[PDB]
C-alpha cells in the first residue's frame, strides 16, 4: 500500500530526516532490519 | 528453539540421574517474532 506524502516530509529547504544505505558488504535476509552504520571498506587499506 | 516457536512438553521423570527411558512428543507454546538473527545462547 503506497501513497505520496509531500504535505509533510519535503521541507521548504529540503528534508533531512530520512536516510538510506548506499552499498553494503553483506546482503539482507528476507524480513531483516539493517541498523548498523560503519565506514564501509570499498577497497583494501581498512578505513 | 526454532518468529520464535517454543515447543514444550512436561515429563514426569522419577529417578536419580542419567536419562531414563520413556518418551513423548513436543508441543509448541508461544511465538514472539524477534525479527533479527540469533548467533548464540546461554543459561544463567
Amino acid at each position: 500500500i503506497a501513497w505520496n506524502s509531500n504535505n509533510l516530509d519535503s521541507k521548504v529547504g529540503g528534508n533531512y530526516n530520512y536516510l538510506y544505505r548506499l552499498f553494503r558488504k553483506s546482503n539482507l535476509k528476507p524480513f531483516e532490519r539493517d541498523i548498523s552504520t560503519e565506514i564501509y571498506q570499498a577497497g583494501s587499506t581498512p578505513c | 528453539f526454532k518468529y520464535f516457536k517454543i515447543y514444550s512438553k512436561h515429563t514426569p521423570i522419577n529417578l536419580v540421574r542419567d536419562l531414563p527411558q520413556g518418551f513423548s512428543a513436543l508441543e509448541p507454546l508461544v511465538d514472539l517474532p524477534i525479527g533479527i538473527n540469533i548467533t548464540r545462547f546461554q543459561t544463567l
